[PDB]
């Protein structure tokens, strides 16, 4: 499970610091791999695409998402694991396999407003994962019909639908089709 | 054992937060990844195959029946029974139903192929009749073994009280009677008393009717058979009381209005039956027979038709209020008490090494003990999804969120 | 029929009972006939093999017992299908009680048969009772959902059979 020093730091948090992290980037500046050190995926068959950008958004740790975006990790890194598959396909949590999709799925708006609107590399909302699901297909994927789930899904479905219309006015995001042919409406039916 | 939910539900789900005392806890927390976390319940007295007393054997067998259906659902017990059903439980139950039904088919052919003759009809001597002897051998093998399985379980466990009669108490009495009659029969068979076949045929009528045990495990036909013992006991012995307050009435009244042979008279055994023929349709009213007061005789008779239609409809609506849907929820509750009895009775009859081969859960390094050694439990994983409390980052055991 | 076999009146009449039972498809146009024709299926697919399970333990029970209270041809014997007529003859109020036939132990034959009378009514009551709680306590609110799924499926089957330009009209 090809973890590196930096994903190990982002798993073990305590008041969201783990003060090794800005220091370990500095040694990584001196040697120099950073587009390979921060962009080192787990080569396991169970976490096959997960990077340090995925874990920093996972652990609700915005200020260490900002450092990895400013150093330019792999915004749109696909986490093509076996854990990250849907509940039918063996996996536990399917979020559409993408760091903007992982930020929008786990009720986390401030990273959604930072991955798309940053000085550095942007997360464009029209990107598809390994099976076609965009950032709006994956908000339909985690949409269990409970009271709390439908509160932020409908709030985050609009917030990604409006924001794509502002940036890209010539394209509605709800036309981009899943590789099953489905739209974000037909996937909900 | 005492039926106390409130502290049973708290001990079985105890989650002590602070680092100093975590070895006292029983609901751990294995991993978490956003809105999915792995609660990891501790089986330490709940499922101990053989070499200990068990909380699951106490709840199913030796508990108090008022709270028993509510304690076998708390957090892990409902998933523990299905995991002991998806395993060995379901499969080895349907082995028994195809074996017991075949045990009654073979028993049936020994009754139909029997040359009833005086003395023991023994001298088989041909290619046809040794199937009749070998079937009778299997018949006695159902005989002595149902005797041992009933009694040796009766005094030892399962608590033969008066309140478990729908929780395998009635069938605890019927499978004794099936083994009584088959012993008396084969005794009178080999001795020479001609009434052996009469004793044998009470084991035909009992055993196929005693195969009504094996619907327990479906909940489709299983809760239906709960009504079979419910209607027949609580409502039939309270209708046959009121119905025989008229049959010892009118029938002993109408035959009083009848010439004493001086049809004529003195056939009261038929005259009881002759009234019953009139209430269902197959009557003749020849019992009039030019009696002393035919005007009186017919207005009592047409009264008795109404009152036995009044009571027959009253039985029907007594099967609406004391019985159904107020009972249809209770049949669901008492099915699971019969269902959880079915898994454990299989799991009590396996030998210990096989019983340890079919354990539930998995052995998990769960934390650092006080001395510094690893704490090696037998925990059972229950996954859960929480969308509201976004703080699922706690005393996590395995930092890698996954079942490797 | 296209071959030489004259047994084409057995299979034909199995078809003729189906094609009039298969016109209960077209009760799905009205709500008050559609929710009634679904309860005929739930009383059949759920609550009729349930009864025929238990009622074919007692008829494979007491009836196979009472044929042992019968002389082994020494009617006489070898006609167990005829006694299956005779058993069902008695219970529904059209029996004769002449099927005793000298009965090696006679009083056994009464007490088992009158048990078969009184026990099977309890099951016949239980069909009126256990069905009453399980079905109409829920299916009066449930089968109106299943009908709406059958009604919507019918509309989408009539549309889909049309050609495209007619659907565009
Ligand atoms: C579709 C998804 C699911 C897929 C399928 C499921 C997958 C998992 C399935 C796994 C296998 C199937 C599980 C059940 C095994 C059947 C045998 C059994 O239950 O007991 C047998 C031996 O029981 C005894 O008491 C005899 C003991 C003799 C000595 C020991 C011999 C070894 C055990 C046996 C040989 C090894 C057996 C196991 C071999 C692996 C028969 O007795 P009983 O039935 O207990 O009788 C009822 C007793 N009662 C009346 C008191 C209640
Ligand atoms: C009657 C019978 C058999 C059975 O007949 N099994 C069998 C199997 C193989 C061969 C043979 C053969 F051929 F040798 F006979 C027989 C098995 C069971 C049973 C027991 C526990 C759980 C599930 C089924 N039950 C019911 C016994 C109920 N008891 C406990 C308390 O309630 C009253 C008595």
């Amino acid at each position: 499970t090809g973890k590196t020093c930096l994903p190990k730091a982002l798993l073990n948090l305590s008041n969201g610091r783990n003060d090794t992290i800005p220091v370990l980037l500095d040694i990584a500046e001196r040697t120099g791999n950073m587009r390979e050190f921060i962009n080192s995926p787990f080569r396991d068959i169970y976490y096959r695409g997960q990077t340090a950008l995925h874990i920093a958004i996972e652990r609700r740790c915005k200020h260490y998402v900002e450092l990895l975006v400013a150093q330019g990790a792999d915004v749109h890194a696909q986490a093509r694991g076996r854990f990250f598959q849907p509940k039918d396909e063996g996996g536990y949590f399917y979020f559409g396999e993408l760091p903007l999709s992982l930020a929008a799925c786990t009720n986390q708006p401030h990273i959604v407003n930072y991955l798309t609107e940053n000085p550095h590399k942007k997360a464009d909302m029209r990107r598809q994962d390994s099976r076609g699901n965009t950032v709006l297909h994956a908000l339909v994927a985690i949409a269990d019909n409970t009271r709390e789930n439908t509160k932020f899904v409908t709030k985050m479905y609009d917030l990604l639908l409006l924001k794509c219309a502002r940036l890209f006015p010539d394209s509605n995001l709800e036309a981009v089709l899943n590789n099953d042919g489905l739209s974000p409406l037909m996937m909900a039916a | 054992k005492t039926g106390k939910i409130g502290i049973f539900q708290h001990i079985i789900r105890r989650e002590v937060t602070d680092e100093d005392t975590r070895h006292l806890s029983r609901k751990f927390k294995d991993w978490a990844y956003g809105p999915v976390y792995s609660s990891l319940y501790d089986l330490s007295s709940l499922d101990t195959c053989g070499e200990e007393a068990s909380v699951l054997e106490i709840l199913v067998y030796n508990s108090k029946i008022e709270n028993r259906h509510e304690m076998l659902a708390v957090e892990p017990i409902n998933e523990l029974l299905r995991d002991k059903w998806r395993k060995f439980g379901a499969v080895s139950f349907y082995i028994n139903v195809v074996s017991y039904l075949c045990a009654m088919v073979i028993f049936t052919l020994t009754a139909y192929y029997q040359p009833l003759e005086g003395t023991p009809p023994y001298p088989y001597r041909t290619t046809v009749d040794y199937l009749r002897l070998a079937g009778e051998v299997i018949t006695l093998f159902t005989g002595v073994l149902f005797f041992f399985t009933n009694i040796k379980d009766l005094f030892m466990k399962k608590c033969p009280g008066v309140n478990s009669l729908f929780i395998d108490g009635s069938f605890q009495l019927l499978y004794f009677i099936y083994s009584v009659l088959v012993i008396v029969s084969a005794a009178l068979y080999l001795a020479g008393i001609e009434a052996y076949l009469a004793v044998m045929v009470f084991a035909l009528v009992l055993g196929w009717m005693n195969a009504l045990y094996f619907t327990r495990g479906l909940k489709l036909t299983g809760t239906y058979s709960i009504m079979i013992q419910k209607i027949l006991f609580k409502d039939l012995f309270r209708f046959l009381l009121v119905y025989l307050l008229f049959m010892i009435g009118y029938a002993s009244a109408l035959v009083s209005l009848l010439n004493p042979c001086a049809r004529d008279s003195e056939t009261f055994s038929t005259f009881l039956l002759d009234l019953f023929k009139l209430t269902i349709g197959m009557g003749d009213l020849e019992m009039l027979s030019s009696t002393k007061y035919p005007v009186v005789f017919i207005i009592l008779l047409v009264t008795y038709i109404i009152l036995t239609f009044v009571l027959l409809l009253n039985m029907l609506i007594a099967l609406m209020g004391e019985t159904v849907g107020q009972v249809s929820k209770e049949s669901k509750h008492i099915w699971k008490l019969q269902w959880a009895t079915t898994i454990l009775d299989i799991e009590r009859s396996f030998p210990v090494f096989l019983r340890k081969a079919f354990r539930s859960g998995e052995m998990v390094t769960v934390g650092k003990s006080s001395d510094g050694t690893p704490d090696r439990r037998w925990c059972f994983r229950v996954d859960e999804v929480n969308w509201s409390h976004w703080n699922q980052n706690l005393g996590i055991i395995n930092e890698d969120p996954g079942k490797n």
